[PDB]
RNA sequence: UAAAGUUGCUGCAGUUAAAAAGCUCGUAGUUGGAUCUCUCUCGGCCGAAGCGUUUACUUUGAAAAAA
């Protein structure tokens, strides 16, 4: 069956971006998907998206600015400490100049740079560059 | 493409597909740069200006160059509605 | 057209399109041609939206006009149905015609005698003229094609939805493209009909004339 | 009629209550208004110069209050000229429990008393004569959210002017930007 | 896809967005509840009650009219079935298959199907015991199944 | 097609789609009032009814069960609701 | 030991090179859809002021031989 709806969302975005499409339909939606999309959008990787409100579970239409090289999930959500963040971001990111690791944190869902700014660790949700 | 001082250090700045915003590689010989002549509103004659659309070879290979160029022209007002 | 009153389609053009059977597509529809059709008839023929046809014709004319050397535009036709039309278009507009066999390597092999380096390519049928279309993908050559309902759109950048089967329709569309190109350049005006009637572009099929004569 | 839990009715609340009492004293719907009462009333500004009246109603009465909603709203609008009026049920929002929970907060929070459900019901009854047939949430590049509500097409005539009063009321008592459009075809 | 079959069918019901009572439905909540009670007194399961109310009385969804589900309503009134309806039908099917197997011992496909049905029974019973719908002492027996039906 | 507007599909396209694959799912069924020549009240019948619906004031049959939509009897006027 | 991404958690393979059980059921194991923003000492600024169901996680702070 379907576990990790965030994995499905990120893989659908990845495949739509590879196909060159300007919009992708993501279903089901969830809070974690919305926060991940907001993290991706604050860095200009996707652009505005819309939540279609069914009465069962969300749908999302994400507009796709052709900037996303790759958005992926890390399963399982390994717990990550601050001292171990550099190793994760050296394994997952193409450069030290761009690309973000998303972590769920007691302070919210946010990228690794802002996690460093808040001096906090968490669980790795995924990455995008 | 910038360094700490601020000078640009790239050898050049490659074009991007007008339909996908992906970089058109220097060896993408299937990619095109269509030039679409602009027209005076009253006379309907070539006024010397043009709109330029760069399409990568990947889009032309999948058959989407037609619709992509049509959308680009429609957004620019060259192609009317309906 | 650009929502311009001067560039809008006029009645006489519509009557010419209907007489030539331009709006008559085919039984099959390409999935990339669905945006250019209107509806399927009861006999299984797709009707081609003539407004979109005019829009694509004017877009192709705008593409052709933005080529400073007229000879840099190459007009191809392998089927004899569009050969005379291509020759007349080249004579009227200054384009370079390739009527008949297209030798492979004409664009990619610089040793050949017929080697040429067009800046724009206009073909009659993408299916029949597939070789120039495939070679235009080696030399950064954008392409304009007169595509039917079933015509593939690979390597076709501006497709003009039209009947490219009947001689009347293809001749008429080459005539219209020439007329629009000349009008857009400045030669010949838009306030008087072109002195050339489209019949100068039609494939004759000499048997019909000889039996008629 | 008015019965605040803080036992401090105001000039506007007392005026609304006395208008309702008068409507009891001469109308054709006196029988239903006998049991019905209200909790509070507020005057807000929707935008420009126009204003809106928000009548908060006890939840069990709300459905009954919605039976005579259109007539009573028309009467109150007549008594108040160009002031649009809307009936909102007075629903309480229990805060989301944290590791701070006391004897009263021992009982689990009902879902109907969550913020999401309360705001959804507020939006539902804010447009009461028209039914919500769709909802979208647009997230802008700055992270702000805009709700677009799709109301029933057959009831567009008597609610289109109420748009931008619905939005003002919602932004007042809820805090989220909302737009009220109509679907192209249901 | 299906738990005990290779098929992956999409067929199901599609509830509409609107959760309000349809305008054609003049029946009140108590009227629908009395209809439910009368149908239940006939020995009809909640699925049959919902089908009958949908096909004859215009009740699109009992939950959106009465604010409650059919099984919940019957439990509140106190005349709900002892064991849940789906488990009852699974046990009924298993009893039918065992009765068939009593006279057809070469029906190996029937034996395979009985194994599948009993597995479904055990999964459902374990779920119901987890939720305390069934007593923890409840056990489905291959020799005394026809007493629960 | 690339730039296919997934937020506002055509109503024809949404009617073409499977009821569950629609942007917001909606049933393909409806409730319809049947009026009989010899009755004083209107009976609500599900378009895909599974039960044999008898006349609300007689023994006349209204609809027959079927693999899909219920088959109405001939002689009773059915009008769709909403 | 690295080279060995020829033990592969990172990070390998299983159509034909070595390889998916003949096929199903099935317990343990593993993995599982959306959803929920006072202070029973009170004294004319100070303290008896609460792991406040809990845990995992994360960030602290103690304590933790030397070499």
């Amino acid at each position: 069956v379907r576990m990790n709806v965030l994995a499905d969302a990120l893989k659908s975005i990845n495949n739509a971006e590879k196909r060159g499409k300007r919009q992708v339909l993501i279903r089901p939606c969830s809070k974690v998907i919305v926060r991940f999309l907001t993290v991706m959008m604050k860095h200009g990787y996707i652009g505005e998206f819309e939540i279609i409100d069914d009465h069962r579970a969300g749908k999302i239409v994400v507009n796709l600015t052709g900037r996303l090289n790759k958005c992926g999930v890390i399963s399982p959500r390994f717990d990550v400490q601050l001292k171990d963040l550099e190793k994760w971001q050296n394994n997952l990111l193409p450069s030290r100049q761009f690309g973000f690791i998303v972590l769920t944190t007691s302070a919210g869902i946010m990228d690794h740079e802002e996690a460093r700014r808040k001096h906090t660790g968490g669980k790795i949700l995924g990455f995008f560059f | 493409m910038q360094n700490d001082a601020g000078e640009f250090v790239d050898l050049y700045v490659p074009r991007k597909c007008s339909a996908s915003n992906r970089i058109i590689g220097a060896k993408d010989h299937a990619s095109i740069q269509m030039n679409v002549a602009e027209v005076d509103k009253v006379t309907g004659r070539f006024n010397g200006q043009f709109k330029t659309y760069a399409i990568c070879g990947a889009i032309r290979r999948m058959g989407e160059s037609d619709d992509s160029i049509l959308r680009l022209a429609k957004a620019d007002g060259i192609v009317s509605k309906n | 057209s650009g929502a311009l009153d001067v560039l809008q389609m006029k009645e006489e053009d519509v009557l010419k399109f209907l007489a030539a059977g331009t709006h008559l597509g085919g039984t099959n529809l390409d999935f990339q041609m669905e945006q250019y059709i209107y509806k399927r008839k009861s006999d299984g023929i797709y009707i081609i939206n003539l407004k979109r046809t005019w829009e694509k014709l004017l877009l192709a004319a705008r593409a052709i006009v933005a080529i400073e050397n007229p000879a840099d535009v190459s007009v191809i036709s392998s089927r004899n149905t569009g050969q005379r039309a291509v020759l007349k278009f080249a004579a009227a507009t200054g384009a370079t015609p390739i009527a008949g066999r297209f030798t492979p390597g004409t664009f990619t092999n610089q040793i050949q005698a017929a080697f040429r380096e067009p800046r724009l390519l206009v073909v009659t049928d993408p299916r029949a003229d597939h070789q120039p279309l495939t070679e235009a993908s080696y030399v950064n050559l954008p392409t304009i094609a007169l595509c039917n309902t079933d015509s593939p759109l690979r390597y076709v950048d501006i497709a003009i939805p039209c009947n490219n089967k009947g001689a009347h329709s293809v001749g008429l569309m080459w005539w219209m493209l020439a007329r629009e190109v000349l009008r857009m350049r400045g030669t010949i005006s838009r306030e008087h009909p072109w002195e050339v009637m489209p019949d100068l572009y039609f494939y004759r099929d000499p048997e019909e004339i000889e039996k008629e004569e | 009629i008015v019965k605040p839990n803080g036992e401090k009715p105001d000039e506007f609340e007392s005026g609304i209550s006395q208008a309702l009492l008068e409507l009891e004293m001469n109308s054709d719907l006196k029988a239903q208004l006998r049991e019905l009462n209200i909790t509070a009333a507020k005057e807000i500004e929707v935008g420009g110069g126009r204003k809106a009246i928000i009548i908060f109603v006890p939840v069990p009465q709300l459905k009954s209050f919605q039976k005579i909603q259109v007539r009573l709203v028309r009467e109150l609008e007549k008594k108040f000229s160009g002031k649009h009026v809307v009936f909102i049920a007075q629903r309480r929002i229990l805060p989301k429990p944290t590791r701070k929970s006391r004897t009263k907060n021992k009982q689990k929070r009902p879902r109907s008393r969550t913020l999401t459900a309360v705001h959804d019901a507020i939006l539902e009854d804010l447009v009461f004569p028209s039914e919500i047939v769709g909802k979208r949430i647009r997230v802008k590049l700055d992270g702000s959210r805009l709700i677009k509500v799709h109301l029933d097409k057959a009831q567009q005539n008597n609610v289109e002017h109420k748009v931008e009063t619905f939005s003002g009321v919602y932004k007042k008592l809820t805090g989220k930007d909302v737009n009220f459009e109509f679907p192209e075809f249901q | 896809g299906r738990m005990h079959a290779p098929g992956k069918g999409l067929s199901q019901s599609a509830l509409p967005y609107r959760r309000s009572v349809p305008t054609w439905l003049k029946l009140t909540s108590d009227d629908v509840k009395e209809q439910i009670y009368k149908l239940a007194k006939k020995g009809l399961t909640p699925s049959q009650i919902g089908v009958i109310l949908r096909d004859s009385h215009g009740v699109a969804q009992v939950r959106f009219v009465t604010g409650n589900k059919i099984l919940r309503i019957l439990k509140s009134k106190g005349l709900a079935p002892d064991l849940p309806e789906d488990l009852y039908h699974l046990i009924k099917k298993a009893v039918a298959v065992r009765k068939h197997l009593e006279r057809n011992r070469k029906d190996k496909d029937a034996k395979f199907r009985l194994i599948l049905i009993e597995s479904r029974i055990h999964r459902l019973a374990r779920y119901y015991k987890t939720k305390r719908v069934l007593p923890p002492n409840w056990k489905y027996e291959s020799s005394t199944a026809s007493a629960l039906v | 097609p690339l730039a296919k507007d997934l937020l506002h599909p055509s109503p024809e396209e949404e009617k073409r789609k499977h009821k569950k694959k629609r942007l917001v799912q909606s049933p393909n069924s409806y409730f319809m009032d049947v009026k009989c020549p010899g009755c004083y009240k209107i009976t609500t019948v599900f378009s895909h009814a599974q039960t044999v619906v008898l006349c609300v004031g007689c023994s006349t049959v209204l609809c027959q069960p079927t693999g899909g939509k219920a088959r109405l009897t001939e002689g009773c006027s059915f009008r769709r609701k909403q």
